[PDB]
RNA sequence: UCCCCCGUGCCCAUAGCGGCGUGGAACCACCCGUUCCCAUUCCGAACACGGAAGUGAAACGCGCCAGCGCCGAUGGUACUGGGCGGGCGACCGCCUGGGAGAGUAGGUCGGUGCGGGGG
RNA sequence: AGAGCGCAAGGGUAGAAGGGGGCCUGACUGCGAGGCCUGCAAGCCGAGCAGGGGCGAAAGCCGGGCCUAGUGAACCGGUGGU
RNA sequence: CCACCAGCCUACCAAACCCUGUCAAACUCCGAAGGGUCCCAGGUGGAGCCUGGGAGUGAGGGCGCGAGCGAUAACGUCCGCGU
């Protein structure tokens, strides 16, 4: 539910994409979370949108 | 006391029923062969028997042995036996159950109360030497509630025990009539 | 005729059953990727080139035969065992 | 004991009601009480 | 009590089934399945030394050309309270690779 | 009569009933008693009503022993209703009895006693059964 | 080693007394000694943070250790405090360190209980072990008034190798356990 | 070839409990020191790193006992493919093969291969 | 192994799935051998492969949760990119 | 009937345990008959497999035993194997 809801990470550097959720109630700030782009080695990843 | 025997041989137990033998098995410490009997008279002497007294069997083979009963699996339906199992005697320290027969009109007795029968045949270790008939049970001095148990009963010089002892073999109980139709509420 | 107060009840569910059980057993071929064990609880531990999934299911992963085996202090054991 | 925060140990007296001279070994230096 | 077969996971591939006891060493690489051992080393129970841990040392290298003789390459260092303090004989140098 | 008071399922299904009493013939208990003839359930109204017609008739008398236990859920439906729409209801407290099975037993009574007695509990019941004394029922536990 | 005055006694006198009259040919067979633990666990940290465990490690500032807080186990209505972390404070003593814990104790601790009438005798465990607990936790040497709240008491447990009531029984009469009568 | 032990594994309790007897000469174990490696929500207990004197109780290895615990024949029966009557049903019978647990007899505290050391 | 293993119960588990800490982020990317399942459609399982990443002395595990419930084809359109 | 705290007693209530028997679709230590499926074997039959055009069929009913429901009523309905 909404409370959790649905947000999706993206890299700096430019794009790249993710999907995942959150758990907005849950003590979540912000995320940056760490993963693996279509391009290139794994690097950063931001929280951005719904 | 005695009684007759034959060999089985392995024909189906249908006939040897539908007949009029009574089919069972014997056995001693590795020994099994199969055998039969003939429910009359069969019948009649167990009656003066079971577990509490010592039977013989007569064998046209040569050889007359005697044997204790043990395990007897029924028809359940229309109630009556179909199958016996002797256990040819020894020498040697054997566990079985000797008769406790009831003795003592106390406090509990007579003044209402019933003997609750609990074992009549009870568990003993008697060497196949000795044979204890009728084991004694005080019941002189008893009053309703209480009971009897233990080592308390007849400890023949030649029998040994091992069931608990603590079992209650016996204990007075309170009788019943109109007082049962105020329980009724 | 007359047909006073009656009722109702709940229970008219019921949950679409799920072919469960064991497909493959030894005397036969089984191949890369096949499954022959479905189940919830570990029913059947895998073992000899036998596999097990995210739902406790046994499959092949070589091109072997299956056979069973029986250890008490531990389990019930598969193994899918092929040919030198 | 190991650690580090550990109270740490040092001796400790008794001078006691009596006069006693007990010569004790646990956490804090001035240990005195009746007998 | 350390059991949870860590043996299990050393399952994975070829063994080397140890055990440290006051006095001895009981370093031994074993062939599994049909549990057909292979190469042993040890502290005075091989008549070497008296210290465990220059014995491991030693120990574990004059283990490796042991291995090295019967076409041994590698294997797992097998114990449940391991708890791994090394001996950085470690059987690593010895034969193994090991780490 | 008796039953438990909160057991486990308040309806269950009917089953079959053929016969082999599963288990209770001989004794340990009373000196005479009375064993089934048919395999039907016995109700505990029944039940109580031989309690009753026994201890009746034998005033003062001792104890007597019921083996049985009415522990089976009968479901009867709602009177002039119609087909389907549920079940019946937890009415019909009874116990599943097949021949050969003892039923009650005295114990303490007299010859003719426990006779009579048992002779018109039995003749109370939704069946017919056997006055039984005790000698071969010996063994078996 | 920690060489304090009952220390010294148990080396020389324990084997005279316990071995003459108990009779122990056995030199390592011999129930001595064993594990002291002192616990005070309450049950008031149904909250109050731990500075109501700032009392409880001053607890063990006095046996010359830290502690670990130990805790509860389960859901308690009744009392508050559920899942199981309040208070149940917990620290092990063992050879010489127990040594100084029993030294203070029957050295100066003991005597101003106020109903210091005799070391509760009926407190017997039957396998080598004795439990006890107390009235004030200031009946002990170092801390004084300065510190106090209102009651804190202590239940000490001390394990022995012992296995019998006699043995551990004149164990503490040999290491100063002044009993009732 | 084999004896005793250590490392080890297989059978899945007839392998387990308990009571008991025995071994430390190489071992094993307690033990020993807590400086060093190292860790404990607290403990040198635990894991340790360094090890002389001792110990064989506890740890365990081997032995004797069944009291507990595990196994359980063999007779018979339950229920049952398949075939066939009898009863209003509720239900009962027969042949042909298939064949339990219940329990009685009795069984059993072990079976065993790879590697290592001493003799 | 009657504890617990989120929630219902089943099955299962202390040779861990339970509970404690440390680094993290494989609720990974491009593919998927071959099987479950089956009227279609949808659902179920996963070896291995290659890119790189985390922990592990290592042997090695990782494509979310012990599993079975927590779901909606398509048509329409929003939004960022190619 | 006392307190440092305990005693004691019963044709009372009852946790648990031992024994006496005992019950169960959603209980299960044991566990058949049986069905299931692979392997080798026989079995020539309007067997079978494979692609391709044409269908119709989807109220069914009785008896048989095995279960539900009904009341262990119904020429009642509900499923399964069997016709």
């Amino acid at each position: 539910v909404r409370i959790k809801l649905l947000l999706e990470c993206t890299e700096c550097k430019r794009r790249n994409y993710a999907t995942e959720k959150n758990k907005r109630n849950t003590p979540n700030k912000l995320e940056l979370r760490k993963y693996c782009p279509w391009c290139r080695k794994h690097t950063v990843h931001r929280e951005v949108k719904i | 006391y005695r009684l007759k025997a034959y060999y089985r041989e392995g024909e189906k137990p249908s006939a040897l029923r539908r007949a009029g033998k009574l089919p069972g098995v014997m056995y001693n410490r590795h020994l099994n062969r199969k055998v039969y009997v003939d429910l009359v008279e069969f019948d009649k002497v167990f009656r003066q028997a079971s577990i509490h007294h010592v039977i013989v069997l007569e064998l046209p083979d040569g050889q007359s042995l005697p044997t204790l009963v043990r395990q007897v699996n029924l028809d359940k339906r229309r109630r009556r036996p179909e199958h016996v199992d002797f256990f040819v005697l020894s020498d040697e320290p054997v566990e079985m159950y000797v008769p406790l027969r009831f003795v003592g009109t106390p406090a509990g007795v007579r003044a209402g109360g019933v003997l609750q029968e609990i074992h009549r045949d009870i568990l003993v270790k008697v060497s196949p030497r000795n044979i204890p008939e009728f084991i004694e049970v005080d019941v002189s001095g008893l009053e309703i509630g209480d009971s009897l148990h233990a080592s308390d009963l007849k400890l023949p010089p030649g029998v040994e025990l091992a069931v608990s002892p603590e079992e209650t073999i016996a204990a007075v109980v309170p009788p019943e009539d109109v007082e049962k139709l105020a329980e009724e509420a | 005729a007359h047909k006073k107060g009656l009722g109702s009840t709940r229970n008219g569910r019921d949950s679409q059953a799920k072919r469960l059980g064991v497909k493959r057993y030894e005397g036969q071929v089984v191949r890369a990727g096949n499954i022959l064990v479905r189940q919830r609880g570990t029913r059947f531990k895998p073992g000899k080139n036998v596999g097990m999934g995210r739902d406790f299911t046994l499959f092949a992963l070589v091109d072997g035969v299956v056979e069973f085996q029986d250890r008490g202090r531990l389990g019930r054991y598969v193994h899918v065992r092929p040919l030198a | 004991m190991k650690e580090g925060i550990h109270p740490k140990l040092v001796p400790a007296r008794i001078i006691c009601g009596c006069g006693n001279v007990i010569e004790t070994y646990s956490t804090k230096p001035e240990i005195y009480v009746e007998v | 009590k350390f059991r949870v077969r860590n043996r299990i996971k050393r399952t994975g591939r070829l063994r080397l089934s140890v055990f440290r006891s006051l006095k001895h060493i009981y370093a031994q690489i074993i062939d599994d399945e049909k549990g057909v051992t292979l190469v042993s080393a040890s502290s005075l129970a091989l008549k070497l030394k008296g210290n465990k841990t220059e014995v491991a040392r030693q120990v574990g290298r004059a283990l490796a050309e042991k291995a090295l003789a019967l076409g041994i390459k590698q294997v797992a260092f097998d114990r449940g309270p391991y708890k791994y303090h090394g001996r950085v004989k470690a059987l690593a140098e010895g034969a193994r690779e090991g780490g | 009569m008796l039953m438990p008071r909160r057991m486990k399922y308040r309806k269950q299904q009917r089953g079959r009933l053929k016969g082999a009493t599963k288990g209770g013939d001989y004794v340990a208990f009373g000196d005479y008693g009375l064993v089934a003839l048919e395999p039907a359930w016995i109700t505990a109204q029944q039940i109580e009503a031989a309690r009753v017609a026994m201890v009746r008739h034998f005033r003062r008398g001792g104890k007597i022993f019921i083996r049985i236990f009415p522990d089976k859920p009968y479901t009867k439906k709602p009177l002039e209703v119609r087909m389907g729409k549920g079940k019946g209801n937890v009415e019909g407290y009874v116990a599943v009895v097949k021949p050969g099975r003892v039923m009650f037993e005295v114990a303490g009574v007299t010859e003719e006693q426990a006779m009579e007695a048992l002779r018109i509990a039995g003749h109370k019941l939704p069946i017919k059964t056997k006055i039984v004394r005790r000698d071969a029922y010996d063994e078996a536990q | 080693p920690l060489d304090v005055a009952l220390k010294r006694k148990y080396y020389e006198e324990v084997r005279p007394e316990l071995i003459r009259r108990f009779g122990y040919q056995n030199v390592w067979e011999v129930p001595r000694l064993e594990k002291v633990v002192i616990n005070q666990g309450l049950g008031e940290a149904k909250e109050d943070a731990r500075i109501l465990e700032k009392a409880a490690q001053e607890l063990a500032l006095i046996t010359g250790q830290k502690p670990a807080v130990t805790r509860a186990k389960k859901s308690i209505s009744n009392f508050k405090l559920r899942k199981g972390m309040p208070i149940g404070l917990r620290v092990t003593l063992r050879r010489d360190r127990m040594w100084i814990f029993l030294e203070k104790l029957l050295n100066v601790a003991l005597p101003r209980i106020r109903d210091f009438r005799g070391l509760n005798p009926n407190s017997f465990d039957g396998r080598g072990n004795y439990n006890l607990g107390l009235r004030e936790q200031l009946i002990f040497p170092e801390i004084t008034y300065d510190m106090v709240d209102a009651l804190r008491g202590m239940d000490i447990a001390v394990v022995t190798t012992a296995e019998t009531d006699e043995e551990a029984r004149a164990l503490l009469e040999l290491l100063g356990f002044p009993f009732r009568k």
